[PDB]
């Protein structure tokens, strides 16, 4: 049996007792990490299906931990509220998106984090195709290219992404997004197989030439793509 | 007959093609002495300094020496340079141009048991450091009147001129009536160039102390050491790491066993205990050995490693 009431209340009611009396901050932040981590582990391991009652005031509660803490590795603090936020995909309730949206930016400034914020940062534009809102692309892909070009950022999987970055500002934009963008996956049949990549890479390869501004990046973009041999076997290189 | 000419043809062209190495290397060095005495023609240069300019073509230029002079524009250069207030160079004849003259964000580390957070600065320097700027907190002595502010004005300006800058303050408790007075000055000085338009990105300071009484309260607050970590257990597993990617070059017997060395030499830093184990290598050399017994090595743990603990106050 377990009523889950009372062992809610006794850590929801009791955080820093004992550090109310202890004049001197340690600022210990060592166990810290290893007791929020067993807390986030045994609430991983209980938090599939036992009962749908009092995870709904836990997860409110640690949520609010989060903005109360302020001081953390900030990767439980992500994997609450995207564990979260992945329930509420199906739960049909999108109105946590400028919670999930707004708390990401205070959970990934403060640190370095370099394999977790791709992991985590496919978020911003994952409710996005739900929200469509045109100023929060404009803020977040202008927060997502800060700096970041090719390296410290391994997975398998990057093109799949890259191509999952930029085609809702496509969505949004009409044909410069894509100027920027197809310019770039010149790289990508080198990665995988090049059987598929005539179907789109070799396709969206003449789409940034041809939509490219007529002022001066036609002159020299054009010397680019000129050369390859997989251009001549194109039936579009006459046109 | 025939097939042993080939072999001894081979080690005659073998010994004959040797010997050219000897002196193709040299010969390059020979050359190179001819293409600096074709290198040491360009002499006969003066410095000056540009104040004012009239025409675009044809300014005026202040020597050193105090005779000031006016001189024109070279073919060659460009009105890049030319501008004033950067320090050019002229020429004896006709007075030409050649080329101008170049003219020459917070950490709190402290440990309230136990002392040697400044070896960890050494630690982190030895580790990653690559800019070269100390200074010793025994520079504001203040037996003057007072006026540390263009002291920190100027340091920090240095700082602004000077892109490699990163400073480790230690022994502050000592320097930490008006004994607070000139501590809330250099401090408000402090605040005064680091709230600001200050560089903050390239600037980096590293403050330490000895005691947990003399915390300077002041310094205590966020603002000047905005990043403070405790040191109560001095991170064992860093420690080990430092033990281990530390002790490739040091040879040492086969049975080793890092956790005791570990264990038996906690408190102060993982580097200090590489200065225990180079310690225990200092004996070895004196002991004319490349490896010995543990004993030897406990003796440079327990006697080293105490001694440390007693006579780091």
């Amino acid at each position: 049996i377990l009523v889950a009431v009372v062992k809610m209340c006794y850590e929801a009611k009791e955080w820093d007792l004992l550090n109310e009396n202890i004049m001197l901050l340690s600022k210990r932040r060592s166990q810290l990490k290893q007791a929020v981590a067993k807390m986030v582990q045994q609430c991983c391991t209980y938090v599939e299906e036992i009962t749908d009652l009092p995870i709904k005031l836990r997860l409110i509660d640690t949520l609010r931990m989060v903005t109360e803490g302020k001081i953390y590795v900030e990767i439980e603090r992500a994997r609450l509220t995207k564990t979260l936020a992945t329930i509420k995909e199906q739960n049909g309730d999108v109105k946590e998106a400028a919670s999930i949206l707004q708390e990401l930016q205070v959970e990934t400034y403060g640190s370095m984090e370099k394999k977790e914020r791709v992991e985590f940062i496919l978020e911003q534009m994952r409710l996005c195709l739900a929200v469509k809102d045109y100023i929060r692309t404009q803020i977040i892909s202008k927060k997502i290219n800060t700096k970041f070009f090719q390296e410290e950022n391994t997975e398998k999987l990057k093109l799949k992404y890259y191509n999952l970055m930029i085609q809702l500002d496509q969505h949004e934009g009409s044909y410069l997004s894509i100027c920027k963008h197809y310019r770039a996956i010149y790289d990508t049949p080198c990665i995988q197989a090049e059987s598929e990549k005539w179907q789109q890479a070799l396709k969206s390869v003449v789409l940034y030439v041809i939509l490219a501004p007529f002022d001066n990046e036609q002159s020299d973009l054009v010397h680019r793509i000129s050369g390859d041999k997989k251009l001549e076997e194109i039936p579009k290189y006459k046109d | 007959d025939y097939r042993k000419k080939l072999l001894e043809h081979k080690e005659i062209d073998g010994r004959l093609k040797e010997l050219r190495e000897q002196l193709k290397e040299l010969t390059k060095q020979y050359e190179k002495s001819e293409n600096d005495l074709k290198a040491l023609q360009s002499v006969g240069q003066i410095v000056g300094e540009v104040l004012k300019q009239l025409t675009e073509e044809k300014f005026i230029v202040k020597a050193t020496n105090g005779p000031r002079y006016v001189v024109g524009c070279r073919r060659q250069l460009d009105k890049s340079k030319l501008k004033p207030g950067t320090r050019v160079a002229l020429d004896m004849t006709t007075l030409t141009i050649m080329r101008y003259l170049p003219r020459e964000k917070g950490c709190l580390l402290y440990g309230p048991p136990g002392t040697g957070k400044t070896l960890l600065a050494r630690a982190v320097a030895s580790q990653l450091d690559c800019n070269f700027l100390k200074v010793v907190s025994s520079s504001i002595v203040d037996k003057y009147i007072g006026e540390s502010a263009r002291l920190i004005r100027e340091m920090f300006n240095y700082a602004r001129d000077h892109q490699p800058c990163i400073i480790f303050m230690d022994e502050i408790d000592a320097i930490g009536t008006s004994a607070d007075r000139e501590i809330q000055r250099t401090l408000m000085e402090l605040l005064n160039q680091m709230d600001g338009f200050d560089t903050l990105h390239r600037v980096k300071m590293i403050m330490a102390t000895n005691r947990p009484d003399t915390l300077d309260p002041a310094l205590l607050r966020p603002g000047r050491l905005d990043r403070k970590i405790h040191i109560d257990l001095p991170n064992e597993q860093a420690r080990l790491d430092i033990l281990k990617i530390h002790a490739g070059p040091i040879t040492k017997h086969g049975e080793i066993d890092y956790e005791a060395i570990v264990k038996l030499s906690d408190g102060f830093n993982g580097a200090d205990l590489r200065n225990v184990c180079t310690e225990a290598g200092m004996f070895a050399i004196r002991a004319d050995h490349d490896f010995v017994v543990q004993e030897d090595f406990m003796k440079a743990v327990r006697k080293v490693a105490d001694s440390k603990k007693l006579e780091s106050k």
